[PDB]
């Protein structure tokens, strides 16, 4: 129910 | 229910975690995907999912992802969470499971990792299941495969899965009576707590895995009246749950326990014995109350100001079990915790034993006495691989 999301690599 | 997770940087520049989203889509960030080496050592249950509350000590609920990607990379190596799953097998392949355990297992040190997510997270007929493809593949039995492959607490928790119901309070029971003594708390834990059917299965697979009778065993490791409870507690004949409240029968067995006990000097235990042993729970439960019409003291007060010893502890064991059996194991698993070091015999029992049965109830009542969740005490008290098996088998927090 959302847009694409962003992903960060930690 | 909010869980505290404890993560440590794997790599040098790197915790492995994937982190997701952000206050831009108005939901907090959240884990996406975690290295194989984090699930190994961090320390909790984090699941993709999970919205991440706080970091640190610091409430990030309110954060862009860049603002929370900044905190991390310039956290230290080891790092505290809260966090909170932004809201059996449903693909049960025994065939699947039987393999990945094996492979598991033939991965040079062991992959406890893979062991404890799969069987703790099976339902214990699910588990017969991967056992009967297990042996059929390697021709070995899949519990003797793990008795080999682990060790410490973890090889404890593992086993004790891996046995039926029946096969596991039966191998309780012999060895709370195995050897010089008695392990008088376990004994009373399990034959105050089992049920009709329960007991009834616990007597006959006794027999066949001894090759003697429960019964016999009980007689040989106590004596006086806590022998006569015991065994006549352990024959699982106990009234089944009636759909008619008897309760004239309930006033009357009130009156006899009290003036059986607080009314006279000394106490006709007997009578005590029968009314608690031959009465079902329920009518039981409503004997309790009523008993507080005609005694200054409630059943728990009287039996400690009448009795003592052994006898004295499993009277009050079974009172609990009768009135709130839930309670009664988080209170008893609180009690494995709360202090120096870890009953670990009774943790593991509780959390193997009751995770079928009734452990929603058990952290319901655990939370609200206590204040902190099951899963947080269990993650203050144990470590490692053998902490997430237990962790798994509380089911969440709260
Ligand atoms: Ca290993
Ligand atoms: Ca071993
Ligand atoms: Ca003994
Ligand atoms: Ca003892
Ligand atoms: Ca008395
Ligand atoms: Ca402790």
């Amino acid at each position: 129910e959302d847009q694409h999301t962003q992903i960060t690599k930690v | 229910g909010e869980r505290t997770v404890t993560i440590r940087r794997q790599t040098v520049g790197g915790f492995g975690l994937s982190i997701k989203g952000g206050a831009e889509h108005n939901i907090p960030v959240v884990v996406s995907k975690i290295s194989k080496e984090q699930r190994a050592e961090l320390s909790g249950l984090l699941f993709i999912g999970d919205a991440i509350l706080q970091i640190n000590g610091i409430n990030v609920r309110k954060c862009r992802h860049e603002e929370v990607v900044q905190v991390l990379r310039n956290a230290g190596e080891e790092v505290t969470l809260t966090v909170s799953f932004l809201k059996a097998y449903t693909n049960f392949d025994a065939e699947r499971d039987a393999l990945n355990i094996e492979t598991a297992i033939k991965t040079k040190g062991v992959d406890e990792v893979t062991i404890v997510n799969i069987l703790t997270n099976r339902s214990n007929e699910q588990r017969q299941d991967i056992a009967f493809a297990y042996q059929r593949r390697t021709k070995k039995e899949l519990a003797s495969a793990l008795k080999s492959a682990l060790s410490g607490h973890l090889e404890t928790v593992i086993l004790g899965l891996l046995k039926t119901p029946a096969q596991y309070d039966a191998s309780e029971l012999k060895a709370s009576m195995k050897g010089l003594g008695t392990d008088e708390d376990s004994l009373i834990e399990i034959i105050c707590s089992r049920t009709n059917q329960e007991l009834q299965e616990i007597n006959r697979v006794y027999k066949e895995m001894y090759k003697t009778d429960l019964e016999k065993d009980i007689i040989s490791d106590t004596s006086g009246d806590f022998r006569k409870l015991m065994v006549a507690l352990a024959k699982g004949r106990r009234a089944e749950d009636g759909s008619v409240i008897d309760y004239e029968l309930i006033d009357q067995d009130a009156r006899d326990l009290y003036d059986a006990g607080v009314k006279r000097k000394g106490t006709d235990v007997p009578k005590w014995i029968s009314i608690m042993t031959e009465r079902s729970v329920p009518h039981l439960q409503k004997v309790f109350d009523r008993y507080k019409s005609y005694s200054p003291y409630d059943m728990l007060e009287s039996i400690r100001k009448e009795v003592k010893g052994d006898l004295e502890n499993a009277f009050l064991n079974l009172v609990q079990c009768i009135q709130n059996k839930p309670l009664y194991f988080a209170d008893r698993l609180y009690d494995s915790m709360k202090g120096k070091g870890t009953r670990d015999k009774v943790l593991i029992r509780i959390m193997v034993s009751r995770s079928e049965v009734d452990m929603l109830k058990i952290r319901s009542e655990f939370k609200r006495k206590y204040g902190k969740s099951l899963y947080y005490y269990i993650q203050q008290d144990t470590k490692g691989d053998y902490q997430k098996a237990l962790l798994y088998l509380c089911g969440g927090d709260d």
